[PDB]
Order: C-alpha cells, then structure tokens, then sequence
C-alpha cells in the first residue's frame, strides 16, 4: 500500500523534472537556432 | 566492373614497367601517389564490401511480377535480402534512401497491376478480394518494415551513433496509395451498405416511379465516381477523386432528405404503436446508416418508453426489436 | 496620477553643459526555481 | 551523508599528499557509503599500464574506464579483453590518435619522459577529452619526485563550423625531495587547481588539437609559475618567519630606525 | 521484490535527471554569456 | 544532447 504511494509521489517528481529538463533542452535549441541566423547573417554582411 | 578493369590495367606490364623505371630514378612522389594518392584501395575496398548487398537484389523478381501474391513474395525476398545488410558497410542514410526507392518501384507496380484488373467490368466480392490482398501486401510492408527498423536501430547503436544527425523518418510513395485505396474501400462499403438493402426497403410487401428514381439516382451516383480513375494518386487525379466524392455525397444526402420526408409521413399517418413498428418494418436500411437514426431518437421516446411501461413476453421483445433494428441486443439501450 | 512635468533644459545652460561634457570626454584617437528541484532529487 | 561527505574531502585534502592512495583506500574502509563519489571528487595519482599489442606505457584514468577495464589509446583495446566496450567514434578516433602524437611531442619537449595518455569522448554538440601526463623523477641525481596533471577540456563546436568553445579545468598533483648536505632532507608535496575558457577560430591551419594544446601548455606555464613562485615562497616566507638568522637586538635597533624615517617621512607630505 | 527494484530504478531515473538538469541549466547560462558577448565583439569589429 | 534525449526516451515510453 504505501509503496505503491511513494511510486505515485515519486512518479509525480520524476516527471515534473523531465519536463523541465524538456524545456532547458527546448531554450538551448532555441539559443542554438537564433545563435545560427544571427551568426549567419552578421558574418554574410562583414 | 569499372573498378576491376582498372585494377587489372594497373598491374599491365607497361603501367608495372614505368612505376619501375620511375622508382629508379627515385622519383618515389609519383611511385607512392600512385599507390596511395588514387583511392584506389580504398574504393575497392568499399565495393567489395558494398558487394553482398547488390550480389543478389532480388528486385527483378518485383519488376517482372504481374499478381499480387508474386509482389507479396518478391516483398518478404527483398526484405529477407535486406537482412544482409548487417554484414554489409552501408550508410544508414543512404539505406534509407533505397528503401525509399523500392516503395516507390512497389508503388508503380501496384499501380500497373490494379490498373489493368479493369475494376468496373467486375462485381464487388472479387473487389474486396483484390483489396485483401493489397492490404495484406501493406501490412507485410509494415511488418518487414519494423523488422528491418528494429535491425537498424541495433546496427547504428554499434559503430558511430550518427549525433549529428538522427532524421531518419521513411516517406514512403507507396503510401499516398495505400491511402487512397483505403477510401475507397470505406467508399464502396457504405456503397454496398446502401445498395444491398434500400432494394429490400423499397420492396412492396408482396411499381412506384419514386423506388426506379432513387435507384436510378443511386447508380447515377455510382457510374460517377466510377468514370474517375480512383487509382490516379497524382494530384489532378485526386482532385477529380474529390469532386467525385462530393458529387456522390450530395446526392445520396438529397436521397435521404427524402426519405426523411417520407420519415416524417410515418408521423403524419400512424396514430398508435402497432402501425408505426409496421412502418419501421418496411424500412430495414434505415436503421444503420448514421443520419436517420436522429428521427429515429425523435420516435424512439415516443415508442421504446411506452413499449417499457407496456412491459412494467416473446411479442414485447420483438416490438422492442422493431424500433432497434436487427441485432437489438447490441445497442446501449437494447442492453437493458 | 498626474503626470509629472517634463521639461527641456534652457538653450544656454544646455550649450554650457555640453561644453562641460565635451571638457571632460578626453581627446580619443580617431532559473533558481527549476533549479530547486534539481537539488531536492539529488538529495534523495 | 553530505556533510559527513564535506567531512571526508577536508580531511583529505588535510592529510599529506604522499600517502593519499593508502590513507584514502583506508577512509574507504570508515564510510564506503560515500567512497565512489569521494573517488569522483577527490583527484588521485595515476597508474600506469602495459599496452602489449604495440607495447607502450598508458596512464589508467576514469574516463576510458569501462567497469573494471581500462582502454588504451594506442591499441584502442581493453587491457581486460572486452567483448562489449565503449569505442569513442570513427572521427574521434582520429582525432584521438593525432592528440596522442601531438602530446607525446608536447611531453617529449616539455618533460623529457614520463607518460601520456589523451582520452576522447563525445559531448551534447561537441566533444570533451581528458590528457593525463605522468612524470616520475630519474634516480640518476638526489632529487626524487613525481608529477601528475589531468587536464579536462570541453570543446562546444559553434553550428558554423569555424568557431569553438573551450573549457579548460587542470589539476596537478606535484611532489619533490632532495638530500643535500646543508639541506639535509627537504620534502615538498603540493597540489594545485585552475581553470579557464577561451573560444577560437577551428581551421585547417589551426585544427582542434591545436588550441586544446595551446591551452594546456599555457595552463601547464601557469601553474607551473604559480607553485614555483607564491606557493614556494610562501612556504619559504613561514620558514622564515618561524626562525630568524639575525639576532633581535640587531633587528629591534633596524626596526627603530625604520620608525624614525617613516614619521619623518609622515611629517614631511 | 520486483516493486523493489522498481523503487531502486526510479531513483537512478530522479538522480539522472536531476543531474542532467542542472547541467542543461548551467549550460543555457553559459551559452547565453558567450553569445551576448561574442555579439558585442562583433559588433564592435563591424 | 543525445544521451540526455535516449534517457527522456526511455521514461517516455514507459
């Protein structure tokens, strides 16, 4: 009974860091993706 | 072949004799280019082991097959030759690729071979036969498929693991097909659903001009999706399939509008029970296609309750099954 | 809430402090939250 | 167990230098609870190893460890044969090698001897190494000694493909003793951490290894500045402050006169 | 038993992606550091 | 972040 909680509980932390993990991945693609057209274009004009 | 008449001319004596006279004079720049700077080795090293792969394709088999079975067959060998590929250097990208390809030779056979089954000169089990066994060539497809994924994953999981790049999605030509044929077997069964019992609705109890217009109508309606090529998966083809389709559900929707006029007559003229479930009766197909069942649940308050306070036994059951349609017990209400 | 009054400075005093400035420019050549629960499964 | 964690790093890096492979194979023995991860924190002298195939010494870290196997960078095979391991890549590889023969030059030119061992592994859109460089001191002269540095290097490659991110953390482990007749024993451990970044241009006229070579030689010239010069002379400066040479009459009478010409010199401003 | 194990696992997976997130976290900063002032040199050679 | 990804992918599909 009370291990099958603490599988809900932990279950429950576990995928809520997931998900942060999932955004902190999702900002770095998008600091990769504005990195590559800022970079891309400010090197075409020099 | 190239590759081989190459080897063999460098190792003539005249080639052998100037490498010699070269390496004399010590000239070694031109000795060991020769050697190293041609790609020689390495491009005979990567053919050789490209080699059991193209050893024995087994494509001429698909190519050359005319029935359905036959490309079922030539399929699982070509998959089953693909197998090979685990001892074989190959990239995962281009793999890939020729898969994509040989859906793309799949689809064009499919395509000669169903066209030339003449589809209208024929009756509808044979068509769903013809059907069965295309999807059963899909699903083979699909299954091999997976096998094949499952293998490559095993393989790129060993060596390099590709970081670079992990787009490795199929979009198979083969597909837009399969799907095209899957219309038009939900097509032709709402078809059949229809044609196969309004003749029994339409049929006195043993002739109106309103049964020979609607069935008329309905084979009117038939002949015009008929006269465009279903099998054409290009686009004007499927345009045409669309405006086809549209025409189709527009009349069978004004056939049923007036059905659902003589629906509304049911009202108008039975006054108890017994003759509104001797009107249902006379109509069977009505029961199951998906718009007359709202003036079904416009009469079923009417009579299903009042069948029930009838009965708060065998003759109850079935005015109870008159208003559900064959098969009563299957219904949510019927459960009870 | 009012506005505040916003003003320019007067021509002069303007021209005055620009000079001030010119003067004193030298003649040149010419998060934790996502991180909070990082830290308590660590512990865990 | 973090603060018995904290506990057990202090009184290591508390313990002489010398004796940190038995003391710390004893405080395993204390709290293994912890052990594995005070191995992650607490930095070790290396081991050396046997490569056979091609016979040459390579240097025994965590990064090419495979369980309780180690990987050699020449052979690119497990000292205990492996039936299943970890290979870095294709590419890696290469660069793995020339790394391996652009740091036995650096160690040649730069130590004369001792060991060296570059370890490459792929990284999130880039690739990390580890250079490992052991030099143990020739018993030909009175001097003995040993030193060890792992130089962990981030390379994050920019999307263009030219440029490069590079993250630099050295650690070097050093020890000397001399026998000298005015001297009589002297016996100098010490140990030493930095860490820099730095971004760069990659081209073919100025490759990868390259700049991660240049960053380890500058790191390498620093520390080496550093523990021969302040943490030397501080030593130096505490074993002159502990005794003096000069008596204190004398240094009272210099102390007076110092007093004297800095309030003259106050008086005067 | 194998609810055990379960417990066991799912902590690997908290710890993993705990660790991970951090790192993600550290990285994304860092990135973002280098980005704005390679920008700013950029700039300044334009 | 491949590694980080295949880690997600197995707690996805389970």
């Amino acid at each position: 009974p009370e291990l099958l909680s603490v599988i809900r509980q932990k279950e429950k932390d576990l995928v809520l860091a997931a998900r942060l993990g999932k955004a902190l991945l999702e900002r770095n693609q998008d600091m990769s993706r504005q990195y590559e057209q800022m970079h891309k274009e400010l090197t075409d004009k020099l | 072949r190239a590759l081989y008449r190459i080897q063999e001319k460098r190792e003539s004596p005249e080639v052998l004799l100037t490498l010699d006279i070269l390496k004399h004079g010590k000239r070694f720049h031109a000795t060991v280019s020769f050697d190293t700077d041609t790609g020689l080795k390495q491009a005979l090293e990567t053919v050789n082991d490209y080699n059991p792969l193209m050893k024995d394709f087994p494509l001429n088999d698909l190519l050359s097959a005319t029935e359905l079975d036959k490309i079922r067959q030539a399929l699982v060998a070509i998959f089953t030759h693909l197998r090979k590929i685990r001892n074989t250097k190959y990239p995962i990208q281009r793999a890939l690729r020729l898969v994509e390809a040989i859906s793309r030779d799949l689809s064009s056979q499919l395509l000669k071979v169903l066209g030339t089954r003449k589809l209208m000169h024929v009756a509808y089990e044979e068509f769903e036969k013809v059907m069965v066994a295309c999807f059963e060539v899909f699903q083979t497809w699909d299954d091999e498929y997976e096998k094949l994924q499952v293998l490559l994953r095993d393989i790129v999981k060993r060596k390099r693991e590709e970081n670079l790049k992990m787009v490795w999605r199929i979009n198979p030509a083969h597909r837009k097909l399969q799907a095209r044929l899957d219309q038009m077997r939900k097509f032709r069964r709402q078809h059949e659903q229809l044609r196969a019992v309004i003749v029994r609705v339409l049929r006195p109890q043993v002739f109106d001009a309103a049964d020979a217009n609607a069935i008329e109508e309905v084979n009117l309606a038939y002949e015009n999706v008929k006269e465009v090529d279903g099998l054409d998966v290009s686009k004007e083809g499927t345009e045409a399939w669309e405006a086809a389709m549209k025409r189709y559900d527009e009349r069978i929707d004004r056939v049923e509008t007036r059905i659902t006029a003589r629906l509304r007559d049911q009202l108008g003229t039975a006054k108890n029970a017994n003759e509104m479930f001797r009107i249902f009766s006379r109509f069977n197909a009505l029961f199951v296609r998906p718009h007359i069942r709202g003036a079904i649940r416009e009469y079923q308050t009417q009579l299903i309750q009042r069948v029930k306070d009838d009965i708060e036994l065998t003759a109850y059951m079935k005015r109870v099954e008159d208003v559900l349609g064959k098969g009563w017990e299957n219904h949510v209400e019927g459960q009870k | 809430v009012h506005d505040k009054e916003l003003a320019a400075e007067d021509e002069q005093v303007f021209l005055m402090k620009q000079q001030s400035l010119l003067a004193k420019q030298p003649a040149t050549p010419t998060e934790g939250v996502l991180a909070s629960f990082f830290n308590s499964l660590l512990s865990k | 167990s973090d603060q018995q964690l904290d506990c057990a790093l202090d009184l290591m890096r508390r313990l002489p230098p010398q004796q940190i492979e038995k003391n710390l194979s004893d405080l395993i023995d204390l709290v293994p609870s912890l052990c594995e991860d005070l191995l992650s924190s607490v930095d070790q002298p290396l081991k050396i190893a046997r490569d056979k195939v091609v016979g040459k010494d390579y240097l025994l870290c965590d990064y090419n460890r495979d369980g309780d196997s180690y990987r050699s960078p020449w052979s690119n095979k497990y000292d205990p044969p492996l039936e299943d391991g970890a290979m870095p890549s294709a590419r890696l590889r290469k660069l793995e090698v020339e790394a391996n023969n652009a740091f036995d030059q650096y160690r040649d030119l730069y130590f004369e001897g001792g060991v060296s061992s570059v370890y490459l592994w792929d990284l999130d859109h880039g690739f990390a190494g580890v250079i490992l460089i052991k030099k143990a001191g020739d018993g030909s002269k009175k001097i003995k000694g040993c030193w060890d540095s792992i130089h962990v290097v981030e390379v994050q490659e920019k999307s263009s493909g030219r440029t490069a991110h590079y993250k630099l953390t050295s650690t070097v482990m050093l020890w000397l003793q001399t026998n000298k007749s005015g001297s009589g024993t002297m016996n100098l451990g010490g140990s030493l951490t930095r860490q820099m970044e730095k971004d760069e241009t990659v081209s073919d006229c100025s490759p990868h290894i390259a700049n991660i070579g240049r960053l380890v030689e500058d790191m390498e010239n620093k520390i080496r500045s550093t523990l021969n010069e302040i943490y030397f002379g501080k030593t130096k400066d505490i074993v002159n402050g502990l005794r003096s040479v000069q008596t204190f009459a004398d240094k009272s009478k210099q102390e007076a006169l110092k007093n004297d010409l800095v309030e003259a010199l106050k008086r005067k401003q």
